[PDB]
């Protein structure tokens, strides 16, 4: 299964763990602003247009991945 | 006084004025590699709209009834 953050609301440091649902297959974090999201998603919906409107967001830098548990604050520079 | 013109005068004026503005904005970047493979993607959009309308009408009779200045005022 896949494996990933997956915090209920935008939290600076997730520590949320979850097995992902057959509904996901990447692990997403994004950073925006003050806030920080790390989330089960899917490849297909790392796009900024996705990430922006789902997000209701104006600046934000993104990033996601394969692995287990992947997401995290560090992989984002912002 | 010494000078007359007895009459009457109506007199209408209607002005509008209406503007609308709007723009949007984005620039975006979307990023993936593999050596393990990774994707990112990082941008910002901005989006204004402003809707501006003013309508002024000024009507008004000089004349000979209460009755029909009214309704000259209201609908010519």
């Amino acid at each position: 299964m896949l494996q990933c953050y997956n915090c209920p609301n935008p939290t600076a440091d997730c520590k949320t763990a979850v097995n992902c649902s057959s509904d996901f297959d990447a692990c997403l974090i994004t950073k925006a602003g003050l806030q920080v999201y790390n989330k089960c998603w899917k490849f297909e919906h790392c796009n900024f247009n996705d990430v922006t409107t789902r997000l209701r967001e104006n600046e934000l830098t993104y990033y996601c991945c394969k692995k287990d548990l992947c997401n995290f604050n560090e992989q984002l520079e912002n | 006084i010494t000078s007359g013109s007895m009459g009457g005068i109506y007199e209408y004026i209607l002005v509008i004025d209406k503007a609308k503005m709007e723009s949007l904005g984005i620039t975006s970047r979307d990023i993936t590699t593999c050596f393990h493979c990774k994707k990112f993607g990082g941008g910002k959009t901005e989006r204004a709209r402003k809707a501006m309308a003013v309508e002024d009408i000024i009507s008004r009779v000089r004349g000979g009834s209460s009755g029909w200045s009214g309704g000259l005022a209201q609908n010519r």
